[PDB]
């Protein structure tokens, strides 16, 4: 079969682009050159002569930018590792967790192909210095932040959150809430208590801003 | 049928939105002082005007 | 054996290719999978809108879900020639989605953050709510207009 | 519980419809309880109409206390609230 | 004045930077649309002036001869025809701005308003005139949409 191979090649290329954009707006040095990658170029790099897409050397490390680090000082490198099994196992999870911990990354992105084990719910939280965000390769085929229905969510620094809660004289419990595992809270890597500013657009009130806090 | 079902959605939405009122800092809040809209309609404008 | 899915999505009722009173052709599908249709090739995943608020919320998030609530209520009120100011609809969408999840206007959705034993009683399901509040010893403040 | 000084007041300098209705009701209740009035009645005997006249002359001696959702308040005398 | 999310001012190069949007943007767009409407009126007058042979003074004049009236040579006929067709006095512009600003101020939602209950009745009143069963216009032959 070649149709299934071509389809998987295109889908993985689109997912790689989605992760590139998601790293770019989560704030890291990723440029339009390595974001815009044609399907032929992606095949020329991340494939073998049989055409089966490899998910080993596609993994890349990105680092925060000067503007991003100026906003958030305690942000470090990002390491995103792809998996290559229908359901992944306990051993590879330990390998990647130890890899992240020893390379001293503030967080790591785990992208699996089809599904993950139930025992993985217990192992992924146990990492004090870092955090591991797990996706589904399908769940980042097309990024949700480019949809016409999704308005611009913007992560606010601690200082910006303090000013907001002071300008409105609020406490965090009074802000509107955005859930954890909200498809945009995951894309932006929001943590509990983080405040995001939503630039939403109406028809009879132009462009205005709302806010939500992650619970 | 309409006379039987008159004031059904009205009552249901009344239970939903009954306690929301505009505040003196231009915010719409619940009776629990939680912010629903930081400003009404993103405009602050009354549809009656 | 004949009634198995060899191609297509195992949730779509059917598919129709349509004309929006113009010259470009789109397909309005009758299924329950939006992630799959956005991910299918030849479809713009960026511009793909279902009628299903709970499907938008799971796929796109709470802000796109409230956009969907607003747009669908406006569509339902504009096909009938009703004139409702959009700020009322925006307020309805906000009250439905400000807790972070799309909460209904039902006896279950209203049990969001209220703790209002008396408001819940005066709406519906009186004795269950009353005995629950007595059992957990709920200390609700009196703030609701009810 | 803190009073915002008259120098820096963020709320509207306009009497709202609710504030007008409440001011009229309170002042009419006071008048019906034989409170002295500060306008020329000219045959009027009804407390609500007397209070409407006092509001038209901006002579009602009451203060609006506008509580902010944080707990602070600011005081607007009925004379200064513009209608 | 536009501030950042931290509270400081903005660089005059990123006022519309799409993230420094805040409140007061509806009022900013109202002021802009007022200016644009008056600009359209002034452009109508200027194009009449150009057509009647005189200068279209849509832009302030920067030259030595600004102080004298720029219509002195105009032969008292095209002048009075222009004053016949378009004649916008300062009193008119000031009264228009006063009315528009006063109405914009009046439009603001008054604190204390039971805006949630008003929205509830505003979304549930027009609903009390639409059929519970699905009725459709004859000949539409669409999908049986609720």
């Amino acid at each position: 079969m070649d149709q299934e191979n071509e389809r998987n090649i295109s889908r993985l290329w689109r997912a790689f682009r989605t992760v590139k954009e998601m790293v770019k707006d989560r704030g890291y040095f990723i440029t339009q050159e390595e974001v815009e990658l044609p399907l032929e170029d992606f095949k020329a790099k991340y494939c073998d002569s049989m055409g089966r897409p490899q998910r080993k050397m596609m993994s890349f490390q990105a680092n925060p930018t000067e503007e991003s680090i100026s906003k958030f000082p305690d942000m470090g490198s990002l390491w995103v590792e792809f998996c290559d099994e229908p359901s992944v196992g306990v051993k590879t999870m330990k390998t990647f967790v130890i890899h992240i911990q020893e390379k001293n990354f503030q967080t790591g992105i785990f992208v699996y192909q089809n599904n993950i084990t139930p025992s993985a719910m217990k192992l992924v939280p146990s990492i004090p210095p870092a955090t591991i965000e797990t996706f589904n390769e399908a769940a980042l085929v097309v990024n949700i932040t480019h949809h016409e229905l999704v308005p611009k969510h913007i992560r606010l620094s601690s200082d910006e959150k303090r000013e907001l809660l002071k300008r409105y004289r609020l406490k965090e419990s009074q802000l509107p809430r955005i859930q954890r595992a909200d498809p945009v809270a995951l894309y932006l890597g929001l943590k509990r208590g983080e405040v995001v500013k939503i630039i939403r657009k109406s028809e009879t009130s132009g462009r205005y801003a709302s806010y939500r806090i992650c619970m | 049928v309409k006379t039987a079902e008159t004031g059904y959605m009205s009552r249901r939405l009344m239970k939903s939105l009954e306690d929301l009122s505009c505040q003196y800092d231009n915010t719409v809040r619940t009776s629990a002082n939680g912010i629903v809209q930081f400003t009404y309609g993103g405009d602050g404008l009354d549809p009656l005007e | 054996l004949p009634d198995v899915v060899v191609k297509g999505l195992p949730d779509i009722s059917r598919a129709v290719i349509n004309i929006r009173d113009d010259g470009k052709r789109e397909l309005l599908v009758e299924g329950y999978g939006l992630r799959d249709v956005m991910c299918t090739d030849g479809v713009i995943g960026s511009r793909t809108t279902t009628n299903h608020v709970l499907e938008v919320f799971s796929v796109l998030g709470i802000e796109a879900a409230r956009y969907s609530i607003i747009r669908e209520i406006n569509y339902t009120m504009s096909n009938h020639g009703m004139s409702v100011d959009p700020r009322h609809i925006q307020l309805l969408g906000d009250v439905m989605t400000y807790k972070g999840e799309v909460l209904g206007i039902t006896r279950f959705g209203l049990s969001k953050m209220r703790d209002s034993v008396l408001q819940l009683a005066s709406f519906e399901k009186t004795t269950d709510h009353l005995f629950d509040a007595a059992f957990y010893m709920k200390k609700d403040a009196v703030e609701g207009v009810s | 519980e803190k009073a915002i000084p008259k120098d820096q007041r963020a709320t509207t300098p306009y009497m709202t419809k609710y504030e007008r209705a409440r001011i009229l009701g309170t002042r009419a209740l006071q008048i019906s309880m034989n409170a002295p009035v500060f306008v020329d009645l000219e045959g009027e005997t009804d407390p609500l109409r007397i209070a409407m006249k006092e509001l038209a002359e901006k002579k009602i001696p009451l203060v609006i206390r506008r509580y902010l959702p944080d707990g602070s308040f600011e005081d607007w005398s009925v004379e200064e609230l513009i209608v | 004045v536009r501030y950042d999310n931290s509270g400081c001012l903005v660089k005059r190069e990123d006022l519309n930077k799409a993230e420094y949007v805040d409140q007061y943007d509806a009022e900013r767009d109202f002021y802009h649309s007022l200016r644009e409407y008056i600009n359209g009126k002034a452009t109508a007058l200027a194009n009449l002036r150009k057509s009647r042979g005189m200068l279209g003074l849509l832009e302030p004049p920067a030259k030595e001869l600004q102080g004298i009236d720029p219509d002195e040579t105009v032969p008292d006929n095209v002048k009075t025809s222009v004053s016949q067709l378009y004649r916008i006095s300062e009193k008119s512009v000031r009264k228009f701005l006063e009315i528009a600003l006063f109405k914009y101020r009046k439009a603001r939602l008054e604190p204390g308003t039971a805006i949630g209950a008003i929205g509830a009745q505003s979304i549930g009143e027009p609903g009390t005139q639409m059929t519970l069963k699905t009725f459709h216009f004859a000949g539409v032959a669409s999908m049986n949409v609720t």
